[PDB]
């Protein structure tokens, strides 16, 4: 663990970098290779200590610093917390606490929050809702989240169920519909490698409708970065349980502990929608030469593409046809997560899982 | 030509491995050359040592009863895979048909891709893989998306233990883009080839920014822009002269040792076999201390001569390569004083 | 119950989850009581330690084509697979729905049983098989084959492994 609670300048830079978490304070605390000076003096630039390299930058513009703390009060519980979920070393299992004892089935224990979670999705398909709702109830309560300031698309953080310790990775349809992007990927990459290093389990949200859209995008080379994400998840060993809660499309539901991509226990909410892509552009390929003829011979499109649309919603975009095929190990209604996490965790308890013999990969940097 | 007997038979194969050289009709593969570019198998016949491939699943066929997909079933499924040897030593290869389908992936189409992976990775020899093709084929559903990641999963399982390259020689748009980055090189062909997620078209109807497919993922974008293209071949052939050049450095995979060639046998000492062009290294360094030089002048004073840059489009204040210092393949990694002085930077 | 609203997908679920436990109405599941037999899913109650089981792949459907064969698409595709205890220990197990095209193996249904065996040696428990229905499904074809074949290979791997 890095704390920075200065001005850090030159090399004093490089270990923080190297090592797993980097906690600021906002305001006393900076961090960069080349000083305001220099800058001003080379580039023409001005800009101060704080602009430069504080906390608010490193947290929100370079997806350097996993916390950003108000004092270096709150920066030391910060550590304390993040400490509590983590073992010793790559060789000890992660701490755990007095596990819960239920009586069982699922069915017959459930909270009257988790069955909040049964009417948490929105009746209108694209309605945004804060996936937050969805972790608070699912945890023993208590978030320890990651990189809470940035790409805020996605979430991710520390928290515990039925006492084992967890690393949570779900996206955020309150910021861009939950898309995947660069900078979220690369958040979440580097997280997954991380839980893996240490032995958490990770739990995955599921609800992309896609990747970000934009030449922005592409110049900067999200194909190159986002395959990090990607390389992460097939990469680890460690329990992997996955809940899609809504939208799953295209290389998005790949990306996101798809089942043939080595995760473990597959839910699905009753809303779930997995599927090549949306409806909407669906139509436009499969039913083509229908909608060939309704320019030329028998014309109303826009009447005939919302009702072919909606045939093609009602019938493939759903959870069934993935859970037909396997990829889904049960669709399951929202209230009973938190209690199948639960047993899945139990049982991928001491799960075995040997990597390929090699040095070591070759992720794309 | 009955049917029933062992002749019939064999010569009923001999058909169906004909039609399988135009799975979609002849007419197809003149459309083809009428655009200056390869089949996919005439691709892997170029790169391969000749009369060396051996084609695998070369009659299979989808199975897919959804939207009238069962109307057209060609042989290949829209993808031609294999193994044969570059250079006398063997490797696994696949190439995808843009004329099938678009040369979007299919259930089969996977299990073809997926079953070359693992042959590669069970002999431990290098594999190679022509991309050129849309997105998932909607119509078959999911299962293309499960194959995708099928395909993911092993190229991040090989990765570092099996050299993986990556020919992109037509568009590759979709998820289907994701694979080339999991391995190790990327070769480009500069505007026969593009390379992107979301294509213009979609771009355009939710950001507005309004972008060609080169200008969006070209070959010379993924080299000078995202960093992801370490290749940009000016033709077809050349992108293959180079995959060529590549391997010829690495090994089968990280349990071999990198090929070697004759190393001389001189007798020493160092200042009595200095050559010319070592003598003119003593007088390389400007009498300013500020004054750039260019960085390959010392590279290619240095090994056997011919150096096989990598990404030289990219960052190009710092120089990467391979190539031979006494028979023996090295790794050049130089900074590049023509270029911000030779300061690291991000890329 | 509108299948455009949440709560009406919710429902729809339920719905479908009722139906799983008998994949070929009630009667079928009243003709084995009748012969005094225990239907596929109460023999794993049985066994297991009580709500202690859970389910996977409950809703799976065969995809075949074949022979009029799409007519049909029982849930569970003729067979339960699945996790639970015994004697408070984790285990995994399957059980052959004889009701169900006679407990023939179908893809789908060999599919299912691949998976609890993948389960029981990823785990590292025991893996508990109850046996009872036809060879394969001769409408499906060779597919039954290959699969009959994966999951022999699977119990060899086990062998040695995983009490089975």
């Amino acid at each position: 663990i890095s704390l920075i609670m200065g001005a850090a300048a030159g090399g004093h830079v490089y270990s923080p970098a190297l090592t797993d978490f980097v906690i600021m304070v906002d305001q006393t605390s900076q961090m960069f290779i080349t000083g305001p000076d220099v800058i001003k003096t080379v580039t023409g630039e001005e800009v101060t200590m704080e602009e430069l390299g504080g906390a608010h930058t490193h947290m929100a513009k370079s997806g350097t610093a996993h916390y950003a703390a108000s004092g270096e009060q709150d920066a030391f519980d910060y550590v304390r917390e993040l400490l509590s979920y983590l073992p010793p070393n790559n060789s000890t299992d992660a701490p755990r606490y007095q596990a819960a004892a239920p009586t069982g089935p699922i069915e017959e224990n459930l909270t009257d929050e988790d069955l909040e979670l049964d009417t948490l999705i929105p009746d209108s398909p694209n309605q945004p809702y804060d996936m937050h709702e969805v972790i608070t109830r699912l945890l023993d309560d208590e978030f320890l989240e990651i990189q809470a300031g940035y790409a805020q698309n996605i979430v991710v953080g520390f928290g515990r169920i039925d006492g084992r310790p967890v690393g949570i990775v779900a996206n955020q349809p309150t910021h861009f519909a939950g898309c995947l992007d660069i900078n979220a990927s690369e958040k979440a990459a580097r997280f997954v490698r991380t839980c893996d290093c240490f032995n958490i389990p990770i739990v995955m949200l599921v609800d992309v409708p896609g990747f970000l859209p934009g030449t922005d995008q592409e110049y900067n080379g999200i194909i190159r970065r986002g395959a990090k994400l990607l390389y992460a998840y097939g990469e680890a060993t460690v329990p992997k349980i996955t809940v899609i809660t809504r939208k799953a499309y295209g290389g998005a539901y790949c990306v996101m502990g798809s089942k043939d991509m080595g995760c473990d226990v597959n839910l699905a909410w009753p809303t779930a929608q997995i599927a090549v892509m949306g409806a909407s552009g669906a139509v436009g390929f499969v039913y083509r030469q229908q909608l060939a003829e309704a320019a030329a011979n028998g014309e109303d499109i826009d009447k005939l593409r919302l009702r072919l649309q909606q045939e093609y919603e009602d019938t493939l975009v759903n959870p069934y046809v993935a859970a037909e095929r396997g990829y889904v190990d049960a669709v399951i209604p929202p209230s009973h997560t938190r209690g199948y996490i639960g047993t899945a965790l139990r049982l991928l308890e001491r799960k075995i899982a040997q990597l390929p013999p090699k040095k070591h990969g070759n992720v794309p940097l | 030509i009955d049917i029933h007997t062992t002749a019939g038979k064999l010569a009923e194969l001999h058909k169906r491995r004909e039609e399988s050289l135009h799975p979609v009709g002849e007419d197809a593969v003149e459309k083809v050359h009428a655009k200056g570019k390869l089949t996919a198998r005439e691709r892997i016949y170029a790169l391969l040592d000749e009369d060396s491939f051996v084609e695998l699943d070369a009659l299979a066929k989808h199975r897919s009863t959804n939207f009238n997909l069962g109307e057209k079933r060609p042989l290949g499924d829209g993808v031609v895979t294999g193994y044969g040897t570059i250079d006398g030593r063997d490797v696994c290869i696949f190439s995808q048909d843009a004329t099938v389908f678009g040369g979007s992936l299919g259930e089969v189409y996977g299990e073809k891709i997926v079953k070359v992976q693992e042959l590669a990775i069970k002999t431990g020899r290098p594999l190679i893989g022509i991309n050129d093709g849309a997105g998932a084929r909607i119509q078959e559903g999911v299962v293309s998306l499960g194959l995708y990641s099928r395909i993911f999963r092993n190229n991040i399982l090989a990765s570092g233990v099996i050299p993986q390259i990556s020919l992109i020689m037509g568009a590759a748009a979709g998820g289907h883009v994701y694979s080339p980055a999991l391995t190790d090189f990327v070769i480009m062909v500069d505007q026969t080839s593009q390379m992107f997620i979301t294509g213009p078209d979609v771009i355009k109807t939710v950001t507005g920014e309004e972008v060609t497919m080169e200008e969006l993922g070209g070959a010379h974008t993924h080299m000078a822009k995202s960093g992801t293209a370490h290749y940009a071949a000016s033709g077809e052939q050349d992108a293959f002269d180079y995959v060529r050049e590549l391997l010829s450095y690495l090994p089968p995979n990280n349990s071999t040792d990198a090929p070697r060639y004759q190393a001389a046998a001189p007798t020493g000492p160092i200042e009595e076999n200095l050559t010319d062009e070592d003598l003119e290294l003593d007088t390389l360094i400007p009498d300013s201390p500020n004054q750039p030089y260019d960085m390959h002048e010392v590279i290619t004073r240095l090994l056997d001569d011919e150096f096989l840059e990598i990404q030289a489009g990219y960052a190009q204040n710092i120089v990467v390569g391979f190539g031979r210092i006494d028979g023996r393949p090295v790794g050049i990694v130089a900074n590049q004083p023509t270029h911000f002085a030779g300061c690291l930077d991000i890329n």
